[PDB]
């Protein structure tokens, strides 16, 4: 009525249960070798006789006359890479400057192109994300930049993370201070003109928080023509107007030691060329600025929260649609199940009084090269930083429909939004409980 | 007589 | 429905009445046992 | 009795999943487009041939002598910002002094107005926010305030979070130490004669943890004329009293460094015409005070759990007294769940040992531009500081009734406490489990 | 209009008895110290005075 | 004769 057989051994009743599970010594021996915790195969028998592959064809089989189902709850364990290849969040496409030019006899010719910087995997947290992005552009600066005329003055494209607009008076047309507000607020990235970044292909938009109001146009472009109104003011010549006491005031600090200039549009504006999104979100025009169709978010390394799927396509009937195949890209599903990495959050009011005693620490200005220009400066260090953290998961699928007779080995894979294995899976097993749903 | 609204003594 | 009323300089109650049936019906089969049906209509609650 | 058919595949019987997914490659590319995870549309289907719409005409069908029923876990994962425009946490309407005059020959005109001051998005922690807040009711005083006479010492409504009363002595009237004990407890408002703050349009109210006794009556304002009893305490004159050592005692320090007047109400009176919340609430008459119709709370950033209302309209029954409709607002609701939003909370002792260091840290006083004024002074950081932070949600509901013939394509939709979409969610995801009920 | 919704009414079966889940959701914000708890007061005895 | 109660010296 119910039972439940095995080549040779007293039959069994009502359930019971077949487990899933790639560690057993005698088939990663033999059966796996060339494959990984994704997609392995196993054997189910579990009986210490028979060699495995001659166990293949021994089957489990759930009586005949009724159809059965089981409870599949799984326990999946990763252990990747904030910042990795696999996952598009290496990369990032950005458009620089690369030569500085004297051409024919009086034209200044500015020659940008598009070039994308990648990052060495791994190193997590989003603050020095941010960082070796800045770095990368640095890092390209040098086998390019300088040598063909552009100086660091001009170096387009920069992730900072603070409101260029503390100081800000609406008289004045300065930041009054002297300096920009060095606390942080949250990443933007300014830039120069003629440049600007795409993250088209890449989820490190996501770290920084800023997403396009309308996700499902492949697109993300944002030009420094874009971030319209909201370009950084400039600071207050500190210095000449206290040693000053008319008063100088209009005068806009136009370098700093080390003589860099901060490319201000005019001898008479306030205002600087470099543009911050960040500013045009919430001080430019609301229905034509970038708030139009961009939008300002909470960071998350993670940098996404993706789902994975399951099958075990020799185990489970092929849910409503799909279609049975060989191709393990398109195997049936038979679960989902959110990707286990987590954002932990810390507190560090150690951030930018560590910055400061953090430079001590790392023998090298090696991010903070420009020490002194209060643009390409080290962002500030947010207190909070967040940091992607694997953890198992102990899931729990339904009960799903069984074929009556379960194969020796199955086949087990779990998949990515794209459908592909993911090789950061470190251990992946389940347990199957099968059980009667009604009768032929 | 402009009040920068800003303690610049430290 | 539209009134048109005269103008007052201050905050009135236009007050509708609908006209309709309000009943209860009152069962006492048992001692200390009162049971009641409702029924408003039109506009019932 | 309880098949479940697809146009032309073997018929599974008892049960099933059918998965509601926006990431699909296909569908985002056709089907949505001008939408986002909250209102977005997805094939069901799952079969790789079929080009999607075409997939639309076909069926999932659930054998029709039986009504179905399916379980329903979704997975939501948002990412919203403590405060924002959506929300209703960047704005917050106070009434502040415009123009201070000397009229009619001996007349000192007094002209205050209500104003709307907007924050930038983003910038969580509870703390900082307040900052925010005081900010902008500076921000506001340099484009209107100074420039209209009105001095600092003037300045109407401002946000700390002390006990201005800690130090106080029941015979001196004073606060002995001359100085307003600078720890924090809890957050309050402090109003100037004739000005105070609006939150009915707001739920920053929630965030300094104020809220009225009787919530639906819509209308929070809270008035100078409101916060009877309790004008915070004045200063002993700490220099005055020790160098005479009658005892000078009585003298209440009127003024300070840049010599700000701290606006005593008489020559006499020991008490300032700075009334603080927090004071009228613990320090007032309990029958009439502003403790009569105000509630005292903890905190939480979040400014308040809000849910969130799921929909799907094109697979599950309309529940009981719904109508199916339309109309996007509209839908019919299947599920409810609180919109993925916590508040962690962290330890700073470094909390002004750190707003002392914190002002070094950050190279100007933008936040603290009184450092004299025991009361315009900037309020202490409170230790234990609370932060909202998003987190997915593997929330579950219930088995609910299917249509017994479920379309290729369904729409997914999740709405909020107003009924309309979210724009924070990254997201959204769900599987249906499919399940007889009875027959008919 | 609510109040003529109150005249409606849902009507569960009447030749069954029925029952119903109840989840919940709950939220507050009660302060560690306060009055309506119990926690902002507490009697102590103390010295009022010392004489000659 | 009146005591402030408060360590002015530290």
């Amino acid at each position: 009525r119910n039972s439940i057989r095995y080549s040779e051994l007293a039959p069994l009743f009502d359930t019971t249960r077949v487990y899933l599970v790639d560690n057993k010594s005698t088939d990663v021996a033999s059966l796996n070798y060339q494959n990984d915790h994704s997609n392995f195969l196993t054997t189910v028998i579990q009986n210490n006789d028979y060699s495995p592959g001659e166990a293949s064809t021994q089957t489990i089989n759930l009586d005949d006359r009724s159809h059965w189902g089981g409870d599949l709850k799984t326990i999946l364990h990763t252990n990747m890479p904030n910042v990795n290849e696999f996952m598009f969040t290496n990369k990032f496409k950005a458009r620089v400057m690369v030569s500085r030019s004297l051409t024919k006899d009086k034209q200044v010719e500015l020659k940008y192109e598009w070039v994308e910087f990648t990052l060495p995997e791994g190193n997590y947290s989003e603050t020095m994300t941010i960082d070796l992005m800045n770095n990368a552009i640095v890092e390209h600066y040098l086998k390019v930049g300088r040598q063909n005329g552009v100086l660091e003055s001009d170096i387009g494209v920069k992730f900072d993370t603070r409101n260029f607009r503390l100081g800000f008076d609406p008289v004045t047309g300065l930041v009054m201070p002297g300096v920009y507000t060095n606390e942080a607020f949250h990443p933007d990235i300014i830039l120069l003109p003629g440049c600007g970044v795409d993250f088209t292909h890449s989820r490190l938009s996501n770290l920084l928080g800023i997403r396009k109001r309308q996700p499902f146009q492949e697109g993300f472009r944002i030009t420094y023509d874009d971030l319209e109104g909201g370009n950084i003011p400039a600071l207050l010549d500190v210095d000449a107007y206290q040693a000053s006491l008319k008063k100088p005031v209009i005068k806009p600090l136009t370098e700093d030691s080390k003589k860099r200039s901060y490319n201000l549009i005019s001898n008479d504006s306030t205002f600087t060329q470099y543009r911050s999104w960040y500013l045009a979100y919430n001080y430019g025009d609301p229905q034509t600025g970038i708030r139009s169709w961009t939008l300002l978010c909470t960071p998350d390394v993670t940098c996404g929260s993706e789902q994975v799927y399951w099958s075990l396509p020799d185990m489970m009937q092929d849910p409503v649609t799909f279609r049975s195949t060989s191709q393990i890209s398109n195997f049936p599903v038979v679960g989902a199940e959110l990707l286990p990495v987590h954002s932990k959050s810390f507190y560090n009011d150690q951030a930018v009084y560590s910055q400061l005693i953090r430079q001590f620490t790392s023998l090298t200005h090696v991010f903070n090269r420009f020490p002194e220009n209060q643009i390409l400066a080290r962002p500030p260090a947010p207190t909070i930083t967040t940091v992607s953290e694997n953890v198992p998961a102990l899931t729990d699928h339904g009960t799903l429909p069984l074929r009556n007779s379960i194969g020796g080995v199955q086949r087990v894979t779990i998949t990515d939004a794209r459908r592909r294995t993911c090789p950061y899976v470190y251990k992946a097993l389940g347990i199957v409980s099968p059980r009667v749903l009604s009768s032929r | 007589t402009f009040n920068p609204v800003y303690p610049y003594d430290t | 429905m539209t009134f048109e009323v005269d103008p007052m300089d201050e905050p009135t109650l236009l007050y509708v009445l609908f006209e309709v049936f309000d009943v209860v019906r009152v069962h006492r089969p048992h001692r200390g046992v009162i049971e009641t049906v409702y029924l408003r209509t039109p506009f019932s609650a």
